[PDB]
């Protein structure tokens, strides 16, 4: 119910700009100080940028002072996050967080309590490219017991993330979805597997979703057995 | 600027058992009138947001289950998690919110101490839609498995292999507290079909020895 739900993002060339938005919804902006908060791929939480309720204090960390501009819109329940003048460094998932009601104008600070799920932003020269999906096919060499495995191969995209469900969601136990790693090529490969039982092989209908919005790929790739 | 030193950076727990986190700051973070520290625990599990648990150094967030509990004042802080649980495996961030810019401690990995156990192995042949494009990929698989480390080696016709595969493992496991492992050897389909059995071999201190998957194509 008290939310952030977070766009924009995705791959920019270095020297390019990109312009995050977030709309708050199960509370009202106005009342709040609206932060940024980046984190690098692998690394930990840094502090990017502050605006008070009013617009009246804005504050920028130091690594991003003159390239970054925050605003917000309290009429429309919404932040903004201008970047501009885009470098390597940059690369990172951002996320919008609310400070608690304690923070007021230039007062001292409260915790971020409310997160919203962050957006990837990959600064690079490459152009992007959309994964291959191939199956992985469940055999009697993917079998155990009374339970099989099966999943998909995502293979050769750039950049991250790809996400991956099984059965439009519905599919959710027994799923593990294998962090991407970095191939010789550059590009990234990643696998999703799924472990169910061997009676269902048959009859059970299994097809893992990609997605991957750099390059605009949606595939729907559906599993076969032996 | 405050800086935020967190130790370990790794801990491991037996589940049901106690868990300590420490931060440490550059300067002190507790503000005469309110006598309040200012500090903050968050928690933040795989492909997810931090969560905020601890504020003011020692008040549970609403909804936080109180075997979560902060101390500490001034410049050494802690955070115990009192009866460990599985769901409880994540990176554990303490801030500063005392002066500006705010700042994070380094994150502490927590993991579960569990017994030994052996990975279930799988193998999978490239797909025909990949041949088809000249490229030969064979997965193996190794399904939860405990401790993390693994050896994984892909011999192709008995030839021990290398510099043609990737691996990947999994965060641990919020509920069994185990791990899983994907290897992938890649292969261009000229060389793949140079040869008939494909073999995975894995050595795992819960194996008595080590274990081989293969198949012949």
């Amino acid at each position: 119910e008290v939310q952030l739900l977070e766009s924009g993002g995705g791959l920019v060339k270095p020297g390019g700009s990109l312009r995050l938005s977030c709309a708050a919804s199960g509370f009202t902006l106005i009342n709040y100080r609206m932060n940024w908060v980046r984190q690098a791929p692998g690394k930990g939480l840094e502090w990017v940028s502050s605006i008070s309720s009013s617009s009246s204090y804005i504050h920028y960390a130091d690594s991003v002072k003159g390239r970054f501009t925050i605003s917000r819109d309290n009429a429309e329940n919404s932040l903004y996050l201008q970047m501009n003048s885009l470098r390597a460094e940059d690369t990172a998932v951002y996320y919008c967080v609310r400070e608690g009601p304690r923070a007021t104008g230039y007062s001292m600070a409260d915790v971020f309590d409310i997160w919203g799920q962050g957006t990837m932003v990959t600064v690079s020269s490459a152009s992007t490219k959309g994964p291959s999906v191939f199956p992985l096919a469940p055999s009697s060499k993917s079998t155990s017991g009374g339970t099989a495995a099966l999943g998909c191969l995502v293979k050769d995209y750039f950049p991250e993330p790809v996400t991956v469900s099984w059965n439009s969601g519905a599919l959710t136990s027994g799923v593990h979805t294998f962090p991407a790693v970095l191939q010789s090529s550059g590009l990234y490969s990643l696998s999703s597997v799924v472990t169910v039982p061997s009676s269902s092989l048959g009859t059970q209908t299994y097809i893992c979703n990609v997605n991957h919005k750099p390059s605009n790929t949606k595939v729907d790739k559906k599993v076969e057995p032996k | 600027e405050l800086v935020m030193t967190q130790s370990p950076d790794s801990l491991a727990v037996s589940l049901g058992e106690r868990a300590t986190i420490n931060c440490k700051s550059s300067q002190s973070v507790l503000y005469s009138s309110n006598n309040k520290s200012y500090l903050a625990w968050y928690q933040q599990k795989p492909g997810q947001p931090p969560k905020l648990l601890i504020y003011w150094a020692s008040t549970r967030e609403s909804g936080v289950p109180d075997r979560f509990s902060g101390s500490g004042s001034g410049t050494d802080f802690t955070l115990t998690i009192s009866s460990l649980q599985a769901e409880d495996v994540a990176v554990y961030y303490c801030q500063q919110y005392y002066s500006a810019p705010l700042t994070f401690g380094g994150g502490t990995k927590v993991e579960i101490k569990r017994t030994v156990a052996a990975p279930s192995v799988f193998i999978f042949p490239p797909s025909d839609e990949q041949l088809k494009s000249g490229t030969a990929s064979v997965v193996c698989l190794l399904n939860n498995f405990y401790p993390r480390e693994a050896k994984v080696q892909w011999k192709v016709d008995n030839a021990l292999q290398s510099g043609n595969s990737q691996e990947s493992v999994t965060e641990q496991d919020s509920k069994d507290s185990t791990y899983s492992l994907s290897s992938t050897l890649t292969l261009s389909k000229a060389d793949y079909e140079k040869h008939k059995v494909y073999a995975c071999e894995v050595t795992h201190q819960g194996l008595r020895s080590p274990v081989t998957k293969s198949f012949n194509r």
